[PDB]
């Protein structure tokens, strides 16, 4: 239509003394014309342009504000000095009447940047709370815009924004609750305030549910507060208002992640929600679906059946069709394989072109996907062979090919063989790649290869450079692994094609002298299989979906050995007893992203505790360096050292530890507690991750007791006969003391809570215990730190409540005295 | 000598490459074992040649791709080799300089009959009796 | 806050005669053109209030020499898109003084511009009433 250079020129009258509002305006509706109609504009001549328009603001006409707004938003980045329109678009923004209201905060805030952020405010508050949905709307968008350049300016509006929230106008609801919800949030807390708010309603907006429906979708039990339920009374969970979007949205997500239980007004665990609004018009595109649904997609699949597979056999429109397929696709399911896979062989006959190649790429890709054998996944991988021959491909001849390897391979081979007997050269470079790498790899023997060799031999002569390399080097490859196929290999190399070509040569000259003339240590190195490129994962399924409607390693397995390695590191804690053994009951002293995440083990040596400490800095306003976990203990336990995390930042966890000596003597428990508090510097920090101020203060942060039981000391184990390892382990450090466990009413419940302490395990798995018997014997084993053997014997009886005489023998006097003791 | 400076534009680059890795894989280390360096001698192109097979390795600022071309070629056969580093002996250098089985004539043994427009027609000429 | 992806207003060839992006996601002529090509291409000798291309829900409409777009998302249906598409397709008439033909929009290319800006904001979707639209804009 126009020419951008003659108008961006002509706009610099402006700039001088001429304002005419009828000459600038079409001026500026031209400007807008050369990016409507796609162009793109030149940057003097825009700059100067832009200069020039802010002398128009002066003149208020309507129509010549509306250019102004839409033209400085697409030339404000293409231009230079715009600050200067700040003050016109305020000066137009507070002119009452919604052409100049709506569209200046729009086209001012796009402008306005954090500076300008606090002139906007006052014309801003006003702008938000009207109920005249273009006003409001435009300035809720605008707030969005400027939550970018300055976030705290946007939050004092969080009231205007919520007043907004109120009106059960679509739009000044939609963007009133969406907008709130990027707003406010500091935490998910306050947010979710706002939504319980407006949630117990029966709104008449439905995109004010649907915005608010992606934030309900995850269960959220905190709103205003707390409640009892995940509840949304508005439709996410209900059905206040029927509606196929909002209605399709709002049922997949709560049939198996109940937003809400289902209620008889509103199902939301139940399949129905989507079905009742099923059949309908052009419509029922959402209202068909399903998607997770209770328990299965299948109950829910069969519902809404007649629709989805009555128009997309029937209807070779394009749109209806692909509604139709998606809605086909979304009943499915592993159950509905039969039925979805028959539909899907269908379907290419009222859309076939591509939508050839993907129904038979699908019906495959569905075996695979739904499992109806691997066997039919190669069948129907076949049929996608023989009909389209040449829109498989290359990535096709690697993911068959790995697929296939999997059990196929004889079959597939032998199926290409006979699929290459299809069209010499227009069959492609990757069919004769298929047949000739899987006849290279298997060196069949279950057809003769002559067939195969004879099909390739031609096919290589009149197909492309890459291929006829291919021959040459599978032909090496299959020269090493089957030694009769050799007089083969020389009938084919010696000619024109499968060498001497050009590519195929250099290949050849070397995958030939390599088989010919050398060891063939590398040719028999190099056929392992006679395998692929690459194994990638199977690409086809995903593929399809989307276009038919158009080495994680470990050491340890124990706490012990995990502790063991982080504990290996430090010297100080091998070299002083070594580990027996880590907690099975490690305690996370302070909960995780508050304050501090702590997380404290208790590790057990030969003589030794080490207590690690995993600690997290989760302080925004903070980094900490030189950490550490300070201790008190609460028995005779020395603390020998302490080593620091090097820093906490924000959200970086770090790993302190105290190694403590244990005592080896001590009359009362190992089970003991230990008063932890972390002592760190603090370098002031803007919340990132991590960063740090040139100066800062000591400050220290109070964390919970550590609780050390005998259950770390003991690493469980039971005995064939507890009577000879009762005995062996020393009755010479024998003690016995009584107990009553008053507090347990059975035998079963006494030797577990004998058990769980002690860290023990019941021998001959006697925490079965005869029910409610007089009298019993409680057979304990499981070692003790630093390598001995700990064994205890509890004679139970049982009056109405439980007593029992623990005699504790161990290779020490330590391990009896701290059963003894913890027990009671 | 000046090796290291070509390739390693390139194998910076991009562009196309499948079947620049079987080319490369065999060729890339050949003749002469120390007889260049421009800030990558023979050795670093045999290290090169060896990381655009297949494997990997810091040399001429990374190749461009290592996975191969067609399904059976593979890395492996070349990886093994280069038992005298790029050195004619018995190795790519071997291979390279030599050509595979006869070559003479126009035969279309490492050629091609006469000149390429007028063998269409030739080709296109069934003969059909 | 986002539902419409862009809306197009395409002759029958599927060329720009208009369009505007409430994506960011087409700025470059080409592309955008490509684009309106594309979704012109799907939709168009079929009509109806569904179409589905490049995996969103595209919702048009026609007249005698123009196809009407509003694309969105998907996860909805056609009837919310719609809204916005028959927003676009009555304010456009309205405004212009005439129906939604190459020749009115073409007649009045101001109209056309400000108006689709009132109705779609950057994605989101500003105003769906096409008489509030319409006397919000100055011809």
């Amino acid at each position: 239509h126009l020419e951008k250079s003659a108008v961006l020129q002509e706009a610099r009258v402006f700039n001088e003394t001429p304002i005419n509002p009828r000459k600038c305006a079409h001026i500026l509706t031209k400007i807008l014309y050369l990016i409507n109609q796609g162009e793109h504009l030149g940057t003097t001549e825009a700059t100067e342009a832009f200069f020039a328009m802010t002398k128009l603001f002066q003149s208020n006409d309507p129509t010549l504000r509306r250019m102004c707004y839409l033209t400085i938003k697409e030339m404000s980045c293409i231009a230079e000095d715009v600050i200067i329109v700040t003050s016109s678009l305020t000066k137009d923004m507070t002119g009452k009447e919604d052409n100049y209201r709506g569209p200046a905060v729009r086209a001012l805030c796009q402008i306005t940047d954090s500076t300008m952020l606090q002139a906007v405010e006052r014309y801003m508050k006003q702008a938000i709370v009207d109920k005249v949905p273009s006003v409001s709307s435009s300035a809720l968008v605008s707030s969005l815009h400027l939550l970018k350049c300055s976030f705290d300016v946007v939050k004092r509006w969080v009231n205007e924004a919520q007043e907004a929230a109120s009106s059960d106008n679509i739009m000044v609801q939609y963007h009133a609750l969406g907008l709130l919800y990027h707003v406010r949030k500091n935490d998910r807390l306050a947010v979710s305030k706002m939504i319980s708010k407006f949630t117990r309603h029966g709104l008449k907006s439905p995109f004010a549910y649907c915005m608010m429906i992606r934030v309900a979708s995850k269960q959220l039990e905190e709103e205003d507060g707390s409640r009892d339920s995940p509840l949304f009374d508005f439709i996410e969970s209900c059905l206040r208002n029927k509606h196929e979007m909002v209605v399709y949205e709002a049922a997949s997500a709560i049939v198996n992640l109940p937003g809400c239980s289902a209620k008889e007004l509103a199902p939301a665990v139940s399949v129905l929600q989507l079905f009742c609004s099923s059949p309908k018009a052009a419509l029922r595109y959402a209202a068909v679906r399903t998607l997770n649904k209770v328990a299965m997609k299948h109950p829910s699949a069969v519902t809404a059946c007649n629709l989805d597979l009555e128009n997309l056999v029937t209807d070779s429109n394009r749109s209806i069709a692909t509604l139709a397929i998606t809605t086909l696709l979304k009943t499915g399911s592993e159950s509905s394989i039969d039925r979805l896979m028959k539909q899907i062989s269908s379907f290419m006959s009222e859309i076939s072109d591509e939508f050839k190649v993907v129904v038979v790429q699908a019906i495959s890709a569905l075996c695979q996907k739904y499992p109806r054998k691997h066997a039919v996944l190669m069948n129907f991988l076949f049929t996608m062979l023989r009909e389209e021959g040449g829109f498989e491909y290359k990535r096709a001849i690697v993911d068959c090919i790995i697929s296939i390897i999997e059990e196929n391979s004889e079959s597939k081979e032998t199926g290409l063989s006979h699929l290459c007997e299809f069209i010499e050269d227009c069959e492609f470079t990757v069919l004769a790649t298929r047949i000739l790498h899987l006849l290279g790899q298997e060196g069949p023997k279950t057809n003769n290869p002559s067939k195969y060799i004879r099909f390739i031999y031609n096919r290589v002569v009149l197909e492309h450079e890459e291929v006829r390399a291919g021959a040459v080097s599978a032909l090496a490859k299959f020269g090493a692994q089957n030694e009769e196929m050799l007089p083969s290999i020389l009938v084919l190399l010696k000619r024109c094609v499968m060498d001497d070509d050009n590519e195929v040569r250099d290949r050849a000259t070397f995958y030939l002298n390599v088989l010919e003339q050398k060891q063939k240590a590398l040719n028999a190195g190099y056929i392992l299989n006679g395998l692929t490129v690459s194994i990638p994962g199977l690409e086809k399924a995903l593929q399809q979906y989307t276009l038919e409607p158009s080495q994680p390693e470990k050491v340890a397995a124990t706490r012990q050995e995990i502790f063991q390695e982080q504990l290996a590191a430090v010297p100080e804690f091998q070299g002083l007893g070594p580990l027996f053994k880590s907690s099975p009951e490690p305690v996370a002293l302070t909960e995780s992203e508050t304050e501090y995440v702590i997380r404290c083990t208790k590790h057990t040596f030969s003589d030794h505790l080490v207590f690690q400490f995993d600690c997290t800095n989760t302080l925004n306003d903070q980094t900490l360096e030189n950490v550490t976990v300070q201790m008190e203990p609460t028995e005779a336990y020395e603390v020998l050292s302490y080593v620091p995390a090097r820093s906490l930042p924000y959200n970086q966890p770090g790993t302190c530890y105290t190694l403590v000596a244990l005592p080896t003597e001590d009359p009362t428990a190992v089970a003991c507690t230990f008063s932890c508090v972390m002592k760190f510097t603090v370098k002031d920090c803007d919340p990132n991750t991590g960063e740090i101020d040139e100066e800062g203060y000591e400050d220290e942060y109070v964390l919970e007791d550590l609780e050390v039981t005998v259950a770390d000391h003991i690493q469980k184990v039971m005995k064939v006969n507890f009577e000879a390892a009762w005995d062996e382990v020393g009755d010479e450090f024998e003690k016995e003391e009584t107990f009553t466990l008053s507090t347990i009413k059975t035998l079963e419940e006494a030797v577990g809570n004998i058990v769980k302490f002690l860290g023990m395990h019941p021998c001959e798995r006697s925490d079965k215990v005869p029910e409610n018997k007089n009298t019993h014997t409680l057979l304990l084993a499981g070692v003790f730190r630093g390598g001995h053997d700990i064994l205890v014997r509890s004679r139970l009886l049982l009056l109405d409540t439980v007593t029992m005489q623990v005699t504790a023998r161990s290779s020490e006097e330590l391990p009896v005295d701290i059963i003894l003791a913890s027990v009671g | 000598e000046d090796i290291q400076s070509v390739m390693t534009e390139v194998r910076r680059s991009l562009g196309e490459i499948p079947i620049v890795e079987s080319e490369i894989k065999k060729e890339a280390g050949e003749l002469k074992p120390e007889e260049e360096i421009t800030v990558g001698p023979v050795q670093k192109l045999v290290t090169e040649m060896g990381t655009y097979a297949t494997q990997s390795a810091l040399s001429s600022s990374r190749p461009t791709k290592k996975e191969e071309d067609r399904p059976p070629l593979r890395g492996f056969l070349l990886d093994g080799d280069f038992f005298v580093a790029a050195s004619l002996a018995t190795t790519l250098t071997k291979i390279a300089l030599r050509y595979v089985a006869l070559v003479q004539e126009k035969k279309k043994q490492n050629s091609f009959v006469a000149e390429a427009m007028l063998l269409m027609a030739t080709i296109l000429h069934l003969g059909k009796s | 806050l986002y539902t419409v992806k862009a809306i197009l207003i395409l002759d029958n060839d599927g060329d720009r005669l208009f369009a505007k992006y409430y994506d960011d996601t087409y700025p470059s002529v080409k592309e955008q053109k490509a684009f309106e090509k594309n979704i012109f291409n799907k939709t168009h000798r079929t009509d109806s209030e569904i179409a589905l291309l490049e995996g969103l829900t595209v919702v048009y409409k026609s007249s005698i020499d123009l196809y009407f777009y509003v694309i969105g998302s998907s996860y909805e249906n056609e009837l919310m898109l719609m809204a916005v598409l028959n927003c676009l397709f009555d304010s456009l008439s309205q405004m212009l003084r005439k129906n939604v033909e190459k020749r009115a929009l073409l007649e009045n290319m101001e109209g056309l511009f400000l108006a689709v800006d009132e109705i779609v904001d950057g994605g989101v979707i500003l105003e769906s009433d096409p008489q509030q639209v319409v006397h919000r804009v100055a011809l």
